[PDB]
């Protein structure tokens, strides 16, 4: 377990139970402890056509945190509209799609609002807020990280299109990001809002539109222009051929340009091109997943290391005496304690060695058959004893204290 | 016959307790003994520290106190597979050679123990005694006193061979039945004290003298080793030893041979069946010799003197303490 | 973190330090504490053509554990053979390939032997020993899990073929398995053995053979015949068409049958078929990888609590003091140590309380502003101090010791 | 005019050092001072123990020794936001009110310090002096000596108001410029010694007598308080005080009023501008009163006696030491 990830995982926990007492926010029927998640105080909503507010809140029934997406000022004209779509999207669970749970209407905010409830992914920044934060930078986003994004969105689109649905909302600002893990965080919002809007399109025509927005989202990041426009696409496209691969340029070209009237488009055919890259993404994910696996051991072991640290600290400063066997054991422990924590070189300078402190305690944790040298102050007493023996001596000493 | 120097030299030496040892002020070693495994030599101090040393060069191995230091000297070692048994005047202690405690017995009837031996039960049981009118039987496996027996005679030595040979503090030797501990025979070895006893299945050998020390008279060792025939149960002719016999051990491989040592460190190796052939050799102890033992193979000889030195002598050619 | 997941991580650490003291095994030049990993006392080598022994061992230099592959009775004809191949394979790092480091020859075992050294992957069972255990039965292997295997090997083959190498050894017993993660554990072995063999093949046709062995390994698991043979393949192939999907049936067929003389074969073209499955495999990994990330949060607290236990045990029992602040500081810590571990009831019996030990260290972990009562023995000195202060005194005390 | 008991009563009392305190043998309190925050009263011992007590009922809070006990008495308290500053004869110590050490200064020129005060720099700097010919300037923030000054006059008291008012051990008062530490004016207050000093921005007040104690002559306190006008820099008429003036404090709210105390625990509250109007009240000390202080609000009065007692007096109706 390194230094940076240890803080990264710590900040994730501080973020979850983080509260604002002066929030002046309500408590709804099913929720409480609301928390403003919006960084940008002034609000215009990229795709909703209304204003949007983001809240963290605890459920009442189970007490776990969820992300709330508040649509300020919507009129629930049809109850059919909501339940028609929350049922379908709730079924879709993907690693790159922020899972949507229910959707209800509440009036507590002081106005009529439509409320979507999502998974809470702490320390998520939007994809926008990450690669272009407000406050120069000419660094281009490295092609590999661009390919990871193609795959993760392709994975998300593959799921969405199979449920015979469409993303509808697919934008740089509506995609959260966490340690390079991007997820669609605005799904199912526009299904309700354009449920009975004029000029409704086919889900078959929406799915085709999902590819164009997709192509644009990447092309933006390539040319480092967070706001892109269909007016200059072709000019942008020429600018990526020297900074990036000819392969990538074709993928964007395919994704953005409309297909020949016979062909149609599907996620499958996108995946066919990027075969090599999907495998590399798969390889990275796995390796990261294994890296996590190691840490989940050493940090679970630390918990065990600590319970032993306790039992030791209890016996080694308590003196009260019966028979001589006790006097032998009680000495060995103090000498064991000195061997680890009180390591000193010649001239008595403190040999601090946190690797050393760990090594011994793991050996004690597993009852290692390795034997160490224990020495007294006057060098009178000398032991040659294995960790397995010492551990048993400790567990016994601590055990008798409780009787 | 003199010893060829190619057969007899000092192989290693150690001071125990040394000047930086907490028990140094109280005097020299109280006892020494070769272990019967792991190439160990054990040395006790006057306040109950035990030190063990490996091989002919006596590199330090382990050390630990086996009873409270006010109890005085470490009186005797015995060796079994599981560990080392330690006897003190007020208690009996058992620990692994590592120093790991096994059990501890401090019985009210243990007032001044001096000696211990095995019994009729192999290494599973020991008999302990001393300058007191009680004996205790200890189950070595369970670590508990299992029997108490009265005794009229007080003892300085115990060792099991064919029988339990028990040296009294008056210079006589009692031969005890190993099952019932009853006396089969009494032998008058020396006048007032026995300084050393060893035994094989066929022999007992002892060292001693006619009077214990007073301000009028030093304890003088007798100019012979007294010998008793365990096979035919009768006393034998003594083995003549003009330098005055201080210590004796039976040779573990030459079954009819005895090893005799005087206080100036002069040693004679003499066959009991024929005293005519004995090897004479000399050592160079700094002080007066106080204790002696031989290893199980017979190849290592150890001697501790009153200047706190312990020496190992033997052949320069790769000796081994045990198999 | 559930019950079994806590066990898997527990056994994994137990497996690492597992030792055999009764081992009739040696210590080599660079290694020690060897450990027999072999289940079957009876020995046949699936692909080597010699007898094989498997050992876990600690390095001497860095003390970490490695997996050793012992080839019994080998002669080392060419020094060119080893270094020509350990260098190249050492470069290949894949999530599905057990990384090979060096290869040396040792005779300590009592015979001349060749030793390959690998990564140690604790709790590994072979792919064979897992799906066909020596106890049995019935039951079908779920198709999805068959697809997981196709992808992981394809990923593994992709790396090797791109390095212009070949797998050479690709069999059910020469693939370890851990929580559904399969890896090629016999890599680089056959490169050395056939280095100057008589009938060496093209590296390009060896690569073609890799697809066919692959076809055998899956079809084996499909038809549930741990030993399969090209003698009945076409008949074997038909038996899976109702039990599994038509898609899968073609893939095996593709891998197995020799290609049309013009076509050749590549991993790339396999991936063209399995596009949809690749996305799904990645998706699973990610979700599982996210699952660990949650667990790695709850258990990270253990890492610091233990880290504090170290500093506490180190500063104490360590010596006169220069200035007077030290006598004040050195006192507060020693009195604090008594408040936690040496709590005593009325009449002074040891009040053991493992909850209390935790509570205080958590409060110390977050620097809680709660105040506790610290008192001296003679009741002369009396402190009222918060955990936050003590933590600062500890960090300084531990800090000053190393200077 | 006597004080109505509804405005003046004994609210609490504590023994410090008490009989079970390690410093009991060494004598009564060495100094007392009201903190300016957290409702604390501080008491020093003859061996450098500091004890703090909360509120009018003097409930125990914290306690700790601020220098080696061989350094002798705790001489003075000072109070700042970060913690309490303690002066002893051999050192100056600062700790949080929790007891957490902040810094420790034991400079070679600190041989017999008796007094310290703030200067022109708020709470960032203190001046320290005593019965020795050096003074030291200390940065309270950094905890280091930043300046050393030689001095011909030796000091028993220092306090900052408009200027640093410095009482010598001969009964004279030096008025020191707080910026340069130079003497602006000398005032002859008493004949041989000054037992107490207080000051506001406009006044100095002192207690004392004509001769220090010898076996020929007890130290006798003067029957008046000497008064000096700091505003117009000239001596004023003394305030008559027949019970003999031992201690004096400026009243923190009645700005021209002084609080004067004799050794029998009798207290007078008197306006400096017109002594004709004074309120008289009494306390009940077990022994002779040795020390006195008033809280920042003026509502709490504390007195320590030679029987190791410290008392708090004030109105029974909810008095506060600070905001
Ligand atoms: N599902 C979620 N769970 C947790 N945090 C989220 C989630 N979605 C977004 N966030 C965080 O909260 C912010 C998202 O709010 P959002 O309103 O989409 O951003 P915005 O910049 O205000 N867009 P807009 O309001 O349209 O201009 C980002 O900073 C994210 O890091
Ligand atoms: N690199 C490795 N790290 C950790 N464990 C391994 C590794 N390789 C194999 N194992 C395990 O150790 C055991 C011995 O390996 P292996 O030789 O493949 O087994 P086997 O059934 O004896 N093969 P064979 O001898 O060819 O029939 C196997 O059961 C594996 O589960
Ligand atoms: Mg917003
Ligand atoms: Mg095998």
């Amino acid at each position: 377990i390194p230094k940076d990830r240890r803080e990264n995982l710590q900040k994730k926990l501080f973020h979850m139970q983080q509260l604002l007492p002066n929030s002046g926010l309500p408590n709804l029927d099913r929720w409480h402890s609301l928390f403003p998640l919006d960084t940008k105080a002034t609000r215009n909503s990229t795709c909703f056509g209304y204003p949007s507010w983001m809240y963290k809140a605890q459920n009442n029934k189970n007490g776990r945190h969820f992300a709330l997406r508040r649509i300020e000022g919507y009129r629930l004209t049809n109850e059919k509209a909501i339940l028609n779509v929350t049922k379908e999207w709730k079924k879709i669970i993907n690693a790159n799609i922020v899972t949507v749970h229910e959707a209800f209407t509440t009036e507590f905010f002081g106005d009529s609002s439509l409320i979507f409830v999502y998974d809470f992914h702490p320390l998520s920044e939007t994809l926008y807020d990450h690669h272009f934060p407000p406050n120069r930078n000419t660094n281009k986003i490295p092609e590999n990280l661009l390919w990871s994004y193609v795959c993760q969105i392709a994975n998300a689109l593959l799921a969405i299109h199979n449920a015979k649905l469409a993303a509808r909302c697919l934008e740089l600002s509506k995609i959260i990001w966490e340690n390079n893990r991007i997820r669609l965080a605005a799904c199912s919002i526009l299904d309700v809002l354009h449920h009975d809007s004029p000029n409704r399109k086919t889900i078959e025509e929406l799915q085709q539109e999902d590819f164009v927005k997709f192509g644009r989202i990447i092309l933006a990041l390539a040319t480092n222009t967070p706001t892109l426009n269909f007016n200059n696409i072709d000019a942008a496209l020429a600018t990526i051929v020297p900074r990036y691969s000819t392969q990538l340029r074709g993928v964007l070209e395919w994704l953005i340009k409309p297909s020949a009237p016979g062909e149609t488009k599907t996620v499958e055919t996108l995946l066919g091109g990027i075969t090599t890259h999907l495998a590399n993404f798969a390889n990275f994910v796995m390796q990261e997943s294994d890296e996590k696996e190691f840490h989940l051991m050493r940090e679970l072991e630390n918990g065990r290391i600590a319970r032993l640290m306790f039992k030791l600290s209890v016996v080694n400063e308590r003196g009260d005496s019966h028979n001589w066997s006790e006097t032998g054991e009680r000495l060995l422990l103090k000498l064991f304690r000195d061997y680890v924590f009180h390591q000193v070189d010649a001239d008595g300078k403190a040999r601090l060695d946190t690797n050393h402190y760990l090594n011994c305690l793991s050996k004690l944790d597993a009852s290692s058959e390795e034997q160490i040298l224990l020495t007294s102050r006057d060098n009178a007493t000398v032991f040659v004893v294995s960790y397995r023996s010492i551990r048993q001596m400790l567990d016994r000493a601590y055990g008798e204290l409780g009787k | 016959h003199m010893m060829d120097s190619r057969d007899w030299t000092q192989l290693g030496c150690v001071a125990y307790p040394s000047p930086i040892h907490p028990d140094y002020h109280a005097g020299p070693a109280s006892t020494i003994a070769f272990d019967n495994q792991d190439e160990l030599l054990w040395i006790g101090t006057q306040k109950g520290f035990a030190g063990s040393f490996i091989g002919r060069e006596l590199k330090r191995f382990t050390a630990f106190r086996i009873h409270p230091e006010t109890d005085g000297p470490l009186r005797q070692f015995l060796f079994v597979d599981k560990g080392v048994i330690f006897l003190g005047s007020r208690s009996v202690y058992m620990a692994a050679r590592s120093g790991v405690p096994i059990w501890s017995i401090r019985h009210e009837s243990m007032q001044d123990l001096r000696a211990m031996s095995f019994t009729s039960k192999g290494t599973s049981e020991i008999l302990v005694a001393g300058w007191q009118n009680k004996m205790l039987v200890i189950d070595v496996n369970k670590g508990e006193v299992v029997k108490e027996l009265p005794t009229q005679d007080q003892y300085s030595f115990l060792k099991m061979s064919r029988y339990i040979c028990a040296a009294t503090n008056k210079g006589t030797v009692n031969i005890l039945d190993p099952i019932t501990f009853t006396i089969k025979k009494q032998w008058q070895a020396h006048g007032a004290f026995i300084n050393d006893l060893d035994t094989s299945n066929d022999f007992i050998v002892t060292c001693g003298g006619s009077h214990r020390q007073t301000h009028n008279t030093p304890a003088i060792l007798d100019p012979y080793v007294k010998v008793f025939d365990l096979k035919n149960m009768s006393a034998m002719n003594p083995v003549p030893f003009a330098p005055l016999a201080a210590h004796v051990r039976m040779h573990p491989r030459m079954l009819t041979t005895a090893i005799v040592v005087n206080q100036a460190g002069q040693i004679h190796v003499t066959d009991l069946l024929n005293p005519s052939n004995s090897q004479v050799c000399y050592t160079q102890p700094q002080g007066v010799v106080l204790h002696f033992d031989v290893s199980r193979t017979g190849e290592g000889k150890a001697l501790a003197d009153n200047k706190h030195n312990t020496y190992v002598w033997g052949s320069p050619n790769k000796i081994q303490f045990t198999e």
